RNA sequence: CUUAAAGAGUCAACCCUUUGCUUAUCUUCCCUAUUUAAAUGUUAGCAGCCGCAUAGGCUG
DNA sequence: AGCAATTTAAATAGGGAAGATAAGCAAAGGGTTGACGAAAGCC
DNA sequence: GGCTTTCGTCAACCCTTTGCTTATCTTCCCT
């Protein structure tokens, strides 16, 4: 990402060679989710089945996003096996669920 | 404005009989404009001199044969008598038309010398110019205000001689009215 | 057509700064009026008006207190008390950097008149306060108002002291209008029958209350009437503006 | 307008101003090279001409097209301009007077509502608002109005004639345009002789009247001269703004008067506009 | 002759201690830098040999 | 031994996460700065 | 007969914690 750079588009380069990110690597480990609502492309697993690129989220206003989830599971709502397994892998990805 | 003031002028110096003149005006373009206003109505430059001190290259293109304008720096005139006691017979062109013109349609900084110099004899040429010549300062409001005090100055040093002024703005305010009046007649 | 004397940055220090009882700071516009009739005595030239402005000036002292002088015991006999510190009267001191502009007029040469004042300026004491140092004085003459304006930016930089107005009395206004109170004058109370303890025994003398008119501080260059900021003894035994007040 | 970078402010605004008129902007101030200057000067003297109507054949009048001419005092003094109308911006009275005398000047026909648009203050109020009028004025640090609006110091609507000029008024200098300009013209140009006055005595004697009282007395004016396409000092060539110039001269020898102050930066001399602060 | 005239404020000092700012992030797509042209300005001031010469001449 | 050319255009947009806390002590001094009135030796 | 020294006489608070203003700059024009 760059702002005032005088230059349209840069590349990642770790000390010159040609790389790329390891979050851009670390979202296609956690492009697994096709646990969703209109499931047809596995997403990245998100807190919210977000992304950017298509402007949506895939587990936002319909009552399957991590938040409320966890908040049933922690109560005692049994979770079914791939909404278990969607809360397990946004634990593994990480990230602030407290609010 | 329009109603051919600068005429006025010459035919309000000419009802007193032969007419010997400065007609001090600001700017180039505005000589120029009197100059061409005064040869193509009666005035040749065997008494008319148009005086721009700083020879300036704005020439006429086109077509010179078909111009019939650009009143230019010639003057056949006549020398005048007081050359002979300036230095070195006066100088060259400049202040032959300078001192010996009857007629000189001039910008006004050759004339507001006359009041006197810091260095040097650049006095006496306008000096010795205004002693004998009448003043015709045209639209005075557009100088400044030390430029309309030494104006009036050199109006007072005119009246000096008995020459006579004619001064030429619509829009004067009595204030200048006045103090070249007081000027005229001290 | 009008000719000042301006003497520029003149530090002077333990400044009596109790201008009154009620005022504690600046000099007020009668002590420059007295200082340019000092002149007017010694020198010669008899000045009309005085327009000063203040530099720099601190009252010493904290911000809500005045640091008090440590008295000498100097009144004849109180001896045997004076091993005891000597009891206080209140005189504020202070330091301040002026800036001195005489209307004066003259007819001979400036160098003489810049002597003059500088002689003057020497042997001078602005408010109770030793004149530590001070620019040579320079002459600026006011043909006209452009050249009374010139005189004026030539006193740069400075605040100068303009005219306001009593509207109803003194600590109202300086709340209300927020402009600083000073001495524009005394008030005669009581003819002295007693001149044995004064200066003079045949000069009349007077008790005085001092009155006071309510001033602000503008720069000289954003004062737009030179006339606004000099002042002058008026005949109602009070000091006042060429330019009467400030608006 | 009054000076220079006034001029291109107020042209590269007009240029960048997007409308549905179609402004064509002219330059018209006293900073350009011999060439340049000269042609604007007789071109502007064959377009404005509207004694006859053989301007229609040096501007493009089939199509609906504002002219517009941004100029300085050098409009207002010696020109035989007419223009249709005029947008002032306020110096002194005098400038009021004369450029009404550049609109329908050569022309008879009386205006129906309006032909003057006098601005609501000077630009350099922005700028100094203790002081605006004094660049092509006679307001200065002596004479200061006490107010800058032109609706205090001016009529809303006036007939601008030289009847305000001509009358004379010297009470009530500090907040009306024309007794101010009356209070100055009696107060330096006074019967009295003082030392740079006009009744002089006693001082012809000595030098004081040539030094203190300077004809012509100008800025120190240094000349950045143009040879031949290459300038001489710092003055870096730019390029216009291309939106709406109607007429623009080259040049190419000639000579620009810079005044010291703006010796310091780059003039920045351009082709459409001469010098600015950039 | 300016609320004129006049005046020593001195001294002394321990700010202590303690500390988890962690957490997870797709920058990304797009695309014509195009076309010219004398390097001139003598472009070199050399190689022997005639001589005491680093004085002066000759040879091509 | 100075000569080194001109115009033309420089990207639109979408985002800049909230949730937590922000110490409690104990100190902070006074020492001089009094003029009238009244006994009371003293020239 | 003042006159100068020293001792006795008479008191009692409710404080508040920065702005005041805020600096002396170019149009014409021709030489």
């Amino acid at each position: 990402f760059v702002e005032n750079s005088k230059l349209s588009k840069q590349l990642f380069d770790l000390n010159g060679q040609a790389a790329m990110h390891d979050q851009k690597i670390g979202n296609a480990i956690r492009t697994i989710d096709t646990w969703y609502e209109d499931a047809t492309t596995p997403i990245a697993v998100e807190p919210y089945g977000s992304v950017v690129r298509n402007g949506v989220a895939y587990r936002a206003g319909n009552k399957t996003d991590l938040f409320t989830l966890m908040d049933g599971a922690v109560n005692g709502k049994s979770l079914t096996e791939e909404d278990q397994m969607f809360v397990t892998a946004n634990l593994i990805r990480g990230g602030v669920f407290g609010g | 404005t329009g109603k051919g003031k600068t005429l006025a002028n010459l035919k309000l110096l000419q009802h007193f009989g032969n007419v010997r003149c400065s007609f001090g005006l600001g700017m180039v373009s505005l000589t120029k404009q009197t100059a061409k206003q005064f040869l193509d109505m009666g005035v040749d430059y065997n008494s008319a001199a148009m005086v721009t001190g700083f020879s300036k290259s704005r020439f006429n293109l086109g077509s010179e044969s078909l111009d019939q304008d650009e009143v230019s720096v010639e003057y056949w005139g006549q020398t005048s008598s007081l050359s002979k006691v300036f230095p070195n017979n006066n100088a060259g062109f400049k202040n032959k038309k300078l001192l010996s013109a009857p007629i000189l349609v001039t910008t006004t900084d050759h004339l507001v010398k006359a009041s006197g110099v810091k260095k040097g004899n650049k006095q006496m040429l306008p000096y010795v110019r205004c002693m004998h010549s009448d003043l015709v300062l045209d639209e005075i409001d557009d100088y400044g205000i030390e430029d309309m005090v030494v104006l009036a100055r050199l109006v007072y040093l005119t009246a000096c001689y008995g020459n006579k002024v004619i001064i030429s703005s619509a829009t004067i305010t009595p204030a200048i009215s006045n103090i070249f009046y007081e000027a005229y007649s001290s | 057509m009008r000719k000042f004397i301006i003497v520029k940055n003149v530090k002077v220090d333990g400044i009596n700064a109790k201008s009154s009882d009620i005022t504690v700071g600046m000099p007020p516009a009668t002590t420059f009026c007295g200082l340019g009739e000092t002149m007017s005595i010694k020198t010669g030239i008899v000045v009309k008006a005085v327009s000063y402005g203040s530099v720099k000036f601190e009252v010493r002292g904290s911000r809500f207190n005045t640091s008090v002088t440590k008295f000498a015991w100097q009144d004849r006999g109180n001896g045997g008390k004076a091993n005891n510190n000597s009891p206080i009267q209140p005189k504020p001191l202070a330091d301040g950097v002026f800036t001195l502009c005489f209307e004066v007029e003259w007819e001979d040469c400036a160098e003489v008149l810049v002597d003059k004042v500088t002689n003057f300026i020497n042997t001078a004491r602005i408010a109770g306060g030793t004149i530590a140092s001070f620019n040579k004085p320079f002459v600026k003459v006011a043909k006209d108002a452009e050249e009374l304006a010139s005189v004026k930016n030539a006193m740069m930089p400075c605040y100068v002291v303009v005219d306001c107005g009593v509207e109803v009395n003194i600590f109202e206004d300086a709340v209300n209008r927020k402009l600083q109170p000073m001495v524009n004058g005394y008030k005669k109370l009581e003819k002295i029958v007693d001149n044995k303890h004064m200066r003079d025994k045949f000069t009349p003398a007077y008790l005085a209350t001092p009155t006071y008119t309510m001033i602000g501080y503008k720069m000289v260059s954003n004062v737009d009437n030179f006339d606004q900021a000099l002042w002058q003894y008026g005949e109602n035994t009070k000091v006042k503006t060429i330019g009467g007040i400030y608006n | 307008t009054t000076t220079i970078k006034d001029c291109v402010a107020v042209t590269q605004e007009l240029q960048n101003w997007e409308t549905d008129l179609s402004i064509k902007i002219l330059c018209y101030h006293s900073r350009f090279v011999g060439d340049t200057k000269a042609q604007m000067e007789e071109y502007l003297s064959k377009v404005l001409n509207r004694k006859g109507d053989e301007y229609k054949k040096f501007v493009d009048t089939t199509t609906p097209t504002a002219y517009i001419v941004v100029a300085t005092p050098v409009v207002e003094v010696g020109r035989d301009f007419d223009f249709d109308w005029a947008i002032i911006e306020p110096s002194s009275e005098r400038s009021i007077v004369q450029c009404a005398g550049r609109v329908l000047r050569h022309r008879s026909s009386t205006p129906t509502t309006h032909n003057i648009h006098i601005l609501k203050y000077p630009f350099k109020f922005y700028r100094n608002s203790n002081i605006c009028y004094d660049v092509a004025g006679y307001e200065s640090k002596g004479y200061k109005l006490k107010s800058k609006n032109m609706l205090d110091i001016y009529k809303k609507e006036s007939i601008v004639n030289s009847v305000n000029r001509l009358q004379g008024d010297a009470a009530f200098y500090t907040k009306s345009l024309t007794a101010l300009e009356h209070k100055v013209l009696l107060d330096k140009l006074t019967t009295d002789i003082a030392d740079t006055n006009v009744f002089v005595g006693g001082w012809q004697l000595t030098a004081n009247p040539h030094e203190y009282c300077k004809w012509r007395r100008g800025t120190k004016n240094e000349d950045l001269v143009l040879t031949d396409g290459k300038w001489s000092g710092n003055v870096t060539t730019t390029k216009p703004i291309q939106s709406k110039i109607w007429r623009k001269w080259q040049g190419e020898n000639g000579s620009i008067t810079v005044p010291e102050y703006l010796l310091d930066k780059t003039i920045c001399y351009n082709d459409f506009y001469g010098g600015y602060e950039n």
